RNA sequence: CGAUGUCGGCUCAUCACAUCCUGGGGCUGAAGUAGGUCCCAAGGGUAUGGCUGUUCGCCAUUUAAAGUGGUACGCGAGCUGGGUUUAGAACGUCGUGAGACAGUUCGGUCCCUAUCUGCCGUGGGCGCUGGAGAACUGAGGGGGGCUGCUCCUAGUACGAGAGGACCGGAGUGGACGCAUCACUGGUGUUCGGGUUGUCAUGCCAAUGGCACUGCCCGGUAGCUAAAUGCGGAAGAGAUAAGUGCUGAAAGCAUCUAAGCACGAAACUUGCCCCGAGAUGAGUUCUCCCUGACCCUUUAAGGGUCCUGAAGGAACGUUGAAGACGACGACGUUGAUAGGCCGGGUGUGUAAGCGCAGCGAUGCGUUGAGCUAACCGGUACUAAUGAACCGUGAGGCUUAACCU
RNA sequence: AAUUCCUUGUCGGGUAAGUUCCGACCUGCACGAAUGGCGUAAUGAUGGCCAGGCUGUCUCCACCCGAGACUCAGUGAAAU
RNA sequence: ACACAGGUGGUCAGGUAGAGAAUACCAAGGCGCUUGAGAGAACUCGGGUGAAGGAACUAGGCAAAAUGGUGCCGUAACUUC
RNA sequence: AGGACCGAACCGACUAAUGUCGAAAAAUUAGCGGAUGACUUGUGGCUGGGGGUGAAAGGCCAAUCAAACCGGGAGAUAGCU
């Protein structure tokens, strides 16, 4: 459950630490973001060598949330964070080399292959 | 908020139509004392279905 | 084609050999009898009135009680009545059990729906709720305007408006049957359904195919 | 109901172990990848037991490589193959909620050597 | 809604309802009958007879129990003593109710409320 | 019976202009 | 002018079509994707933020689109009061001055218990004709009607290449609506526990009152969303723009004059709900009543005695029904409510005693004790025998069959 | 600028986005030196702006505890 | 104007905790405020709690929430020191 | 020592809600400012209407103030309703 003005982590090693959420894509009048959902984000604080500066608009994909995602036999995983990877606006892409912490398969779409590999755990 | 015209005695006689009371129409006598009582309730002297219950 | 009359007995899931959880609502659906056959000669339009469950010998009416004893078919609670699709027939004292749902999919469940009582407009119709601060004077959960101007002059008729919600029939349609249990009389329909538990319910095959 | 209760009555397992809130608990969890089944070990603290029957429930908090996890397992799904228990926490609480906003050395609790 | 709920408010908040019930148990064990409003008199029936059902058998435990409510040794006593014994064989139910008309200050609907007892 | 003593006024402080 | 509160915002909308999207078409300087323009179409949908009191506008990022207008520039007896528009004060400017300035700043009381119409709900009365209890037909009315992306077709048609379809099928989303509590949670001042101050029960121990539930930690049932299922249709009928077949007037040609075809989220139906007060008051099934006297201004008349059935109402116990009425279950030939027994759930090892320690405290008895609304049982208490209302075969005329 | 109509002057800072705010320039419609000019630590229930924490303000409300509202008994108004 | 949630000068002023005439619970003493009984709808008023987010609300962080005591360490720009 | 600091009584009234035929012809609830002073308060005096008093608002002068109240000129006058 991420919404506008919403503070994430970064699990990659952009360079970026906490950014803010700004938009919520994929439909007109969504409210909040899931699991795997795309939204838009600016970076409130970076690393100054990192390759991106602060207050800079680009895409972002959640990873984990603090609400949590649903298992289809009723069970649930919750993080005591909510964190995100960052793209490039043009073709998602995490621009990341390596993530830190755990990342749940529902990101499976045949297409976060990157993301899932580079997972330590799931 | 207020009334613009003073609603005639024949309407406020028809709201009034609703206000009439009903009789109980319910009295039944006790077995053993035959004291009119209002049902399900003690007789006035203290008696129900028969046996005195108050004895006072 | 015709339904049957079950009553719902709370709710339950099924756990599958993949893992999956299923929520099935238990319907009781036992031997429901036929009362009376209608027919476009003497109706004007084809149906059959079926009965279900029991009643006490004292509770039950003469005008009931003759009803039943000339169908020759046990008194039972309530009757209801389901429409021929003109590829069936069925005879007065019939018996009709859960199994003729064993080879369909779909369902249409029928009940009365839980009562809320006289329920606001925020509740009943989803409206928005008006500011809690920022000066709001005894007006945090008031409907707000209900008709324009003098032009209009009048409130239009099926406004929106604070009133009784709920005790009403509703029907849910296109609910997956998981199970059929002929000798228990269970039918368990994946889902959720109109009413509390002990209502009855009609349960008749999917109309959207 | 008797009826509900007799239909889940079937749906049991018998071989759930005694386990009680503080304990750490090894649960083996089936994975599937497209075609492939395998079994995954989750490792961690139990901070509540829901118990309904079928429905009850336990929830376990892992400490990962950064932050905790908390993951809730229906105890009667077939998701779930066995359960496992190393320690035996001895605390005197229903539920270790509090162990949420404790980390490092405030987050271990003593041992029930019973 | 209040859908399925149990225990009437009767215009009072908790503790003071809580209080009048634990008064008012204390009053009927004490003269084995009273007069209250029926409202009142059914919502008792749910505070005093779990009482005597805990009278049932003589502990230490009960006793404090029992104390605990009431706040009063003379119906701790009372109990134990004469309604324990007096209902061992009865299997609930120790009390009656019966409607006694409406009481005159405001059209309360009135009754006693009784133990079982008191056929001498 | 009696004309009233206190006389506020009854019209509200609130031009149309 | 014996008073119609005049900008914005919020809530709630409704209509028009000169259509923003979705739908159907003509032309194209239409290769394809993507466009331009015009015609038909109002079923549904038709942003979130920064700056400003602003509408507007600029800017940032989304969407299929962020439509134009009417409704006292919709809506203050529905809300706010930021702008403007009382009294205070200051700046610039004008005036000798009091003061003034669509010049600018700081501050500055928004009343109303709803009679009528209207609207949203819910009842009583009578009617529908002998009465009563049920189940229906359905005139008529309302609700719903939105759509993105991915894959297959296919990398196909097209195209020098770059690029890349139409039609059809599948899957998965957003927004909206209905239902529900099995799951994940919220609440849970009626359940258990911890703990601070103080008063009290003779005192220790153990408990209770008060301090926002004293402050907190969990939490049953209900209600509930963020939770979980389901829905938007398909099909049919008649069509709009448009495309036609045959075809004369007018030897030809021509969609039209006769005739025959297709043709859209629009219209009628299909889906869901209300519905015989539909005074045009409907249909079917079942149940109950088939005793006597008199009177007259001898009438579908009135009066008296005896009988009052089906059923209803009332009263009581009550409910996942409810403002009150109403609606549902039950009233002993009884599980309707309470209690009680067992279970479950929740909290978490009661009190007492014993042991170790100088002590706080710890261990054993003990996963104990206590447990609200939950589940299965049990007449232990309360649902009294009766009274009350409701009758005694139900008009006239005509038609058809027995007599 | 408490002063500026044109005007949201121009550039920079702060924000993804700043008619507000801060800094600088002067084209000062119409600042200006005791109806005082420019600075000024401290002080202010003083005006404007930004940040951390915090939150039902809000996305979007849900449940609960009390007093009214509702029913019964008694008493019994008002504007119009 | 009322048996009116307002106003009205001085003196005495105990116990436990507390710096205290604050505050909590009490003693002496005095009171339950002159309409009650039910039910447990919308909505209004006064309060409690809340998933994920945390000013996105709004003219404006209005209102709420939050901070809150003692002792020790430590404490910037500027300054009339 | 201090028109010093925090904070009750006491004095005042910055914000919000409630209340606007209210409990009240400006109050209540929760916060808020001063609180050894240019402070506050009891009792008694003095200043009288083109006058008083005013740390100055056209404020206050018996719930009435850009000229108080009462009686009189007075049946002022009213090309107005």
């Amino acid at each position: 459950m991420i919404q506008e003005q919403t503070m994430l982590n970064v699990a990659d090693n952009s360079g970026a630490r906490r950014v803010m959420c700004i938009k919520v894509l994929g439909g007109s009048h969504r409210r909040y973001a899931g699991v795997g959902d795309i939204i838009k984000i600016t970076i409130k604080e970076a690393i100054p060598r990192g390759k991106v500066k602060k207050g800079d608009v680009l895409k972002a994909v959640v990873v984990r949330t603090k609400k949590g995602v649903r298992r289809p036999d009723g069970s649930v995983i919750r993080f005591d964070g909510n964190a995100c990877v960052l793209l490039n606006n043009n073709s998602e892409q995490p621009i990341g080399t390596r993530i830190f912490g755990p990342v749940t398969r529902e990101l499976r779409s045949e297409k976060f292959m990157k993301i899932i590999s580079l997972a330590p755990e799931v | 908020a207020v009334q613009q015209n003073k609603p005639t005695r024949s309407k406020r006689g028809m709201r009034r139509s609703h206000d009439a009371l009903t009789a109980v129409t319910s009295l039944s006598v006790d077995k053993t004392s035959g004291e009119k009582h209002l049902r399900h309730h003690i007789t006035a002297d203290g008696y129900y279905r028969g046996r005195k219950v108050i004895a006072k | 084609m015709i339904g049957l009359v079950g009553k719902k007995v709370g709710m339950t899931r099924i756990f599958t050999e993949d893992g999956v959880s299923i929520p099935v609502t238990v319907i009781e659906v036992e031997a429901n009898r036929v009362t009376q056959v209608k027919d476009l000669a003497n109706d004007g339009y084809r149906a059959i009135q079926v009965t279900t469950g029991a009643k006490k010998a004292n509770r039950v009416t003469k005008p009931e009680a003759g009803h039943f004893a000339k169908a020759g078919v046990e008194a039972g609670r309530g009757l209801w009545e389901f429409r021929l699709a003109e590829g069936e027939e069925f005879t007065v004292g019939q018996s009709i059990s859960v199994e003729l749902f064993a080879d369909v999919k779909k369902v249409d469940v029928t009940g009365t729906s839980k009562g809320k009582g006289f329920a606001g407009t925020v509740k009943r119709w989803n409206f928005r709720t008006q500011d809690a601060t920022h000066g709001n004077s005894l007006s945090h959960r008031v409907p707000g305007s209900i008709g324009q101007n003098q032009t209009p002059g009048k409130v239009f008729k099926g406004k929106k408006m604070a009133g009784q919600m709920g005790n009403e029939r509703v029907t849910v349609q296109s609910l997956d049957v998981v199970r059929v249990d002929a000798e228990r009389n269970l039918l368990l329909v994946k889902g959720a359904v109109p009413g509390a538990t002990g209502s009855d319910l009609i349960v008749k095959p999917a109309v959207k195919a | 109901s008797n009826i509900i209760k007799q239909l889940e009555q079937e749906q049991m397992k018998q071989d759930v172990p005694s386990f009680r809130p503080g304990d750490t608990v090894e649960v083996k969890v089936w994975v599937v990848e497209g075609s492939k089944k395998r079994l995954q070990a989750f490792e961690g603290v139990v901070i509540a037991i829901r118990n309904r029957g079928l429905h009850s429930a336990f929830t376990v908090r892992k400490i990962s490589n950064g932050e905790g996890v908390e993951r809730v397992f229906q105890t009667h799904s077939p998701v779930v193959d066995s359960i496992s228990v190393k320690r035996r926490g001895a605390v005197r609480k229903a539920k270790l909620y509090y162990l949420r906003e404790r980390t490092g050395k405030a987050a271990r609790i003593k041992e029930r050597l019973n | 809604m209040r859908h399925r709920k149990s225990g009437r408010q009767l215009n009072r908040n908790s503790s003071h309802r809580q209080a009048m019930f634990r008064n008012m148990a204390g009053s009927l064990v004490r003269h084995e009958i009273i007069k209250t409003t029926l409202p009142k008199a059914k919502e008792l029936r749910r505070v005093v007879e779990p009482l005597i059902t805990l009278a049932k058998t003589d502990s230490v435990a009960n006793r404090r129990l029992a104390f605990a409510r009431t706040r009063d040794n003379e119906i701790v006593a009372k109990l134990f003593n004469e309604l324990g014994p007096r209902f061992a064989s009865r299997a609930g139910g120790y009390t009656r109710i019966l409607k006694c008309g409406f009481r005159a200050g405001d059209n309360a609907p009135m009754a006693y409320i009784e133990l079982v007892d008191r056929s001498e | 019976n009696n004309r009233p003593v206190y006389i506020p006024r009854p019209r509200p402080p609130h031009p149309r202009l």
